[PDB]
């Protein structure tokens, strides 16, 4: 029984300004917004944001086998999005990315969260009736089955 | 020259035994007409308003018809929808009406001329239509109400006895209560226990010589410049709202300060240890109020450019600033740093600057020949030369020259209590005015 | 810049009061030898300061060095408006507990633009038809976002304390 995030240190987010033209106009990092989300096997994004723009982004460069997951107001009614992301990308405040580590297969985390979506929409369900949603705590503090290695 | 007197004038009884209520009225009218006043006869209410549209003519130099006087009477001067508080505000804050003529030009009708106050014409009237009343009526408006009593009505119960039409008697700022042997004065605060004779004021001479009778009180205070300065330049309409009148020793110390400035500027003096001076008013004073009137009358005095009321911070730059924001409109922060204090030295029209001495030393030990040097600058300290001879002061004697360095002390370091620092022998020079 | 004027408990009469400026971190002994003593160890009279927050005149210097770590930990847009965040929180430690919850709108400057961001950019309520896109009230939705959550307005952008 594994608490979430103990599989691997997941990362928060990060966003530049939109008044900064040189940090938004060009570049090559996939800038993942939640309107790009809802898709599976994400290879690129709508915005190819600047590689210099990480200077004022608070974003973290994530590896090429990660999972992307939103935390802002698509849920409280329905099933949460979840994506295999294949490129090192950066995402805004409106979502998060999880990277696993060494105990697993990454598709098992992906489909385990996809299976447990019907309960982790409930796990930190309300958190007020605002735009706010499932927090870091009860998203983080859920325990999942992790079996013997060959049955991943 | 001054307002609070230095010489004891001759006080003699001219009885007229003070068990009456009419002989002291006659004596008071005689003394005021000896002091060059004008007694008219208005046994009515409307003709008093007819006096206003003639005495205000000399003060403003322009001519109303009846039709403009309708507008000026009902919209500005004699609003029925106003009481005592807004009318007092009209006396002290909004004393100018931007009036539109029937010839269609905007001209500024004054009420009390505050710059050159010799033009402000006074008159005297008495009661008409309660008790007995004499009224000094300035420029058509009734301002000072002398109310007279007898010896059987003691000074404590003198106020305690009695506290549209008429609405014109809501311009009264003072109520000089007297009987024939004691005389007290105050402003529009009418509580029983608290606003008794303790909150009212004994007018006095310079140091301690209190005044009780009428004839000496009339010879001292009811001069034109003296009583008009007590009405105008030395009363604060606090935004409580409450009118506050200064103590006579406060006014005397302020006058010595400002006349020292006026006599030092005309003889090209600055940076001298005799060009300064210091005040000892210990406590129970409202040193905030005295320092505020000193700084505020310094700012308009046109000889200077900057006034630094500057203390040492132990929650004082939040406290006294809160006091000066109580005297509502204008005082510039020295908060919060030596970056923006320079912006305050750039700005003007609100020339009172309240900073700490530590931010001043942080400015003066660096920042390379500030451009606010050559201007005439008045310092008002606290913990003055009778409390320190500090390293900031010798930094100041190094850098600045065109300064008038005054200060206040709570307990002076005399030779009698010289345990802490030196005396005042080469910093502020002479003592100016004290109270104990 | 983020400094104090800390001397001295000796000389209560403060005759030529001393002790000018000390940035962070602070030694006890270096300041004590800078300002002297009153033949014993009673010092750190915090008279004047220049800090983004408020501190009392009896605070130990170790608490100042404790607070300086958490103040210097934060980014500059937080450090520019620490009192504005203190208008909702109560301490720098409590701010350090929730230092990632605060969302910063550098782009948005008023509640109309905050509503326009949440609707047009994010699509928090759903898709926006283009013929509907002009006929959407933003002021009433901005007032209800104000009365639902907790928004604070500063010079730079809008700080949003989320739960």
């Amino acid at each position: 029984w594994k608490t979430l995030g103990e599989i691997g240190k997941w990362y928060g987010g990060g966003t530049p300004s939109k008044n900064k033209i040189e940090f938004w106009e060009n570049g090559s990092i996939p800038w993942i917004s939640p309107k790009d989300m809802g898709r599976t096997l994400v290879d690129s994004s709508e915005d190819y944001i600047t590689e210099e723009a990480v200077l004022h982004s608070s974003t973290k460069l994530i590896p090429a086998n990660s999972i992307a997951i939103v935390v802002r107001s698509s849920i409280l009614d329905k099933v949460l999005p979840s994506a295999l992301i294949k490129v090192p990308a950066t995402l805004n405040q409106d979502m998060k990315a999880v990277i696993p580590h060494e105990n697993i297969l990454v598709k098992y985390i992906y489909h385990m969260i996809g299976s447990r979506g019907s309960d982790i929409l409930r796990a930190a369900k309300k958190t007020g009736g605002s735009v706010a949603s499932i927090d870091s705590k009860k998203l983080f503090s859920f325990k999942i089955p992790v079996p013997n290695i060959n049955e991943q | 020259n001054f307002i609070v007197l230095d010489k004891y004038i001759k006080a003699e009884p001219t009885g007229d035994s003070y068990q009456s209520e009419s002989d002291l009225e006659r004596e008071l009218i005689q003394d005021l007409r000896n002091q060059g006043y004008e007694f008219i006869s208005v046994k009515s209410q409307s003709a008093m308003l007819a006096n206003v549209r003639e005495q205000l003519q000399n003060l403003n130099g322009v001519v109303f018809n009846d039709s403009e006087w309708r507008r000026f009477t009902e919209q500005y001067l004699d609003n029925p929808s106003d009481g005592i508080l807004d009318k007092t505000r009209k006396i002290h804050i909004d004393y100018i009406c931007d009036f539109i003529f029937d010839d269609e030009r905007l001209e500024n009708i004054y009420l009390i001329d505050k710059k050159n106050l010799m033009r402000n014409k006074v008159q005297i009237i008495q009661q008409f239509e309660n008790r007995y009343d004499v009224t000094i009526l300035v420029n058509g408006l009734p301002l000072v109400q002398i109310e007279l009593k007898k010896r059987g009505v003691a000074i404590r119960e003198a106020f305690n006895q009695i506290h549209s039409e008429n609405s014109l008697f809501k311009y009264l700022q003072l109520f000089v209560i007297s009987n024939g042997t004691d005389t007290r004065y105050f402003a529009n605060t009418t509580k029983r226990d608290k606003n008794s004779f303790d909150f009212t004021m004994n007018w006095a001479k310079s140091d301690n010589t209190l005044i009780k009778d009428l004839k000496d009180f009339t010879a001292t205070c009811f001069q034109k410049h003296t009583l008009l300065n007590v009405l105008v330049n030395y009363s604060v309409f606090d935004s409580s709202q409450t009118l506050l009148v200064m103590r006579p020793y406060q006014i005397a110390a302020t006058e010595r300060i400002l006349w020292k400035i006026k006599s030092s500027f005309t003889a090209k003096n600055w940076s001298k240890p005799e060009s300064g001076g210091y005040i000892w008013h210990t406590t129970g004073s409202g040193k905030t109020l005295t320092s505020f009137k000193a700084a505020r009358l310094a700012t308009e005095l046109d000889f200077i450019d900057k006034v630094f009321f500057v203390v040492d911070r132990k929650d004082l730059d939040y406290q006294t600033m809160k006091e000066y924001q109580r005297f509502s409109p204008d005082s510039v922060n020295g908060s919060e740093n030596t970056a923006g204090l320079k912006r305050n030295l750039d700005k003007d029209d609100n020339k009172i600057i309240v900073t700490t001495i530590q931010k001043l030393n942080n400015l003066m030990k660096a920042e390379s020949d500030l451009p606010v040097y050559n201007q005439q600058v008045v310092f008002i300290f606290d913990e003055c030369h009778r409390s320190q001879f500090g390293e900031a002061q010798k930094n100041l004697k190094k850098k600045f020259k065109r300064y008038y360095q005054f200060g206040f002390t709570g307990t002076p370091i005399f030779p009698e209590n010289a345990l802490g620092s030196e005396t005042t022998a080469s910093v502020f020079g002479r003592e100016l005015h004290s109270y104990v | 810049d983020m400094q104090v004027y800390i001397a001295n408990l000796g000389k209560y009469n403060e005759g030529e009061l001393v002790g000018a400026w000390f940035t962070f971190p602070i030694d006890f002994e270096e300041v004590k030898e800078k300002i002297g003593l009153n033949d014993e160890y009673e010092e750190y009279a915090i008279h004047d300061y220049e800090l983004p927050f408020t501190v009392d005149e009896y605070t130990s210097i170790g608490e100042l060095n404790r607070l300086w770590e958490m103040v210097s930990e934060l980014p500059e847009e937080l450090q520019s408006e620490l009192s504005a965040l203190l208008t909702h929180f109560s301490s720098i430690e409590e701010l350090s507990e929730h230092q990632e919850d605060i969302i910063i709108h550098s782009d948005c400057d008023d509640m109309y633009d905050v509503a326009r961001y949440y609707i047009e950019e994010t699509g928090a309520l759903g898709e926006v038809p283009a013929s509907l896109q002009n006929y959407i009230d933003y002021q009433a939705y901005g007032r209800d976002l104000d009365l639902s959550g907790t928004f604070i307005s500063t010079n730079h952008g809008i700080f949003e304390i989320v739960y």
